């Protein structure tokens, strides 16, 4: 079981009724741990609401690591996708709730276009969970953004995910559950060895004040299943509707205009019926597991817009920060990567001993590994760069 | 109301 999980088991919840509206701000689903306890005094029926969460809130460390990853959309039109490294800890706001921290928003391959995003296959993906692990972090989820201009003198942007409309297309929702089906959470009570998935998706688009927000759902266990076993559909014409095709037979129980239970074919299926509301946090105390430069070294794969990792923008990088700290220089996940990955001097072979300085922010430890002689090198090298 | 357009992989923003 995860860290947070054998944790959260040890610990008391209280201050099984009126639980639901006591720990208020008004919470929409109970947390995983607590659903499970107030019990305690999933292959291919029917698409009920789910009463719980496996995540509860979603907490970027600092808004730097939003900000930047929304550049992208800024500097091009084009929408885009990334995902989202860190842990997972306790929401002390929640009894028994799950926190996702996002340390780093790592921007794999892909195409974006105004209206459409294609997810590439990353040929880095494996080496990148590598470097994650040794940094004490791991995929907690991922962010698209579905960004469009509506003030261009403002520079605002269309409310256009809201009540009336949609939060996650039906197609978001088959792709988010195929994340939370390759991303399995790991309890007892399930005849496979898992139950659920912590991952968890989060939204860039306009919010009611036509300025960026960011939105946090996963997708219910049920919708899990039908997208695992290929019998959920998305719809061409209308991004609210899910549809169940034909292998078995499910449907909804909505609620018409003199207020009883209903139940009705799902041709289509509405997407709030498979949706799971996360809550989404810019914390007060902000959190710095990796560092800010002022002049960051560049983001990954942003070739598109003439950001490029490289040793001339590492001659650059380096240079700017001579009288830096080197440990806050080097504690970058944008800049590790393109260390151990790079294809002209990688440092895959003697990276653990940084990568470990990075995660325990040590600086004597750090310091030793710079005078390692593949950094020397790595320096002879960005010397020769005019 | 019209289903089929899918292949995983790929996201459309439907916007009209």
């Amino acid at each position: 079981e995860d860290e947070i999980d054998q944790y959260l088991s040890k610990q008391d919840g209280k201050i099984d009724e009126d639980y639901l509206n006591h720990l208020e701000p008004p919470v929409k689903h109970m947390s995983f741990h607590a659903y499970i306890r107030k019990l305690t005094g999933i292959s291919c029926i029917t698409l009920n609401r789910q009463k719980y969460r496996h995540v509860d809130n979603i907490m970027f460390e600092n808004h730097t690591v939003a900000d930047r990853f929304l550049d992208f959309w800024r500097k091009t039109g084009n929408q885009h996708f990334g995902y989202l490294y860190g842990r997972y800890t306790e929401h002390k706001d929640i009894p028994l709730g799950i926190r996702a921290e996002v340390a780093a928003i790592y921007e794999p391959p892909q195409i974006g276009t105004q209206n459409s995003l294609e997810l590439l296959e990353d040929p880095k993906a494996e080496v990148v969970d590598e470097i994650a692990a040794k940094l004490g972090l791991r995929k907690v989820g991922w962010i698209f953004t579905d960004l469009v201009s509506e003030d261009t003198r403002k520079g605002t942007v269309r409310y256009s995910r809201n009540k009336d409309t949609y939060f996650l297309s039906s197609e978001e929702c088959i792709t988010a559950g195929d994340f939370q089906n390759k991303h399995p959470n790991m309890c007892r009570l399930s005849p496979d060895g898992h139950f659920g998935s912590k991952f968890v998706t989060a939204v860039a688009t306009g919010g009611p004040d036509n300025q960026v927000h960011f939105e946090g759902y996963q997708v219910s266990n049920q919708c899990m299943a039908l997208v695992r076993d290929e019998c959920l559909l998305p719809c061409k014409d209308a991004p609210e509707l899910g549809y169940a095709k034909e292998v078995p037979d499910v449907f909804y129980k909505d609620v018409d205009k003199f207020g009883n239970e209903i139940t009705q074919l799902a041709r289509p299926l509405p997407v709030e019926y498979l949706i799971i509301d996360i809550t989404t946090t810019f914390p007060k105390d902000p959190v710095y597991t990796f560092s800010i430069s002022q002049n960051p070294f560049p983001i990954e794969n942003r070739d598109v817009l003439g950001e490029t990792q490289d040793f001339h923008s590492l001659a650059t990088y380096l240079s700017q920060n001579t009288s830096s700290v080197f440990l806050d220089t080097i504690s970058d996940f944008h800049l590790l990567l393109f260390l151990v990955t790079n294809e002209v001097m990688p440092l895959q072979d003697s990276i653990s001993l940084l990568l470990e300085a990075v995660r325990t922010r040590n600086e004597e430890l750090a310091q030793t590994w710079k005078r390692s002689e593949q950094w020397a090198t790595i320096e002879q090298l960005c010397s020769t760069v005019g | 109301i019209p289903n089929y357009e899918f292949k995983l992989g790929k996201i459309t923003f439907i916007r009209n």
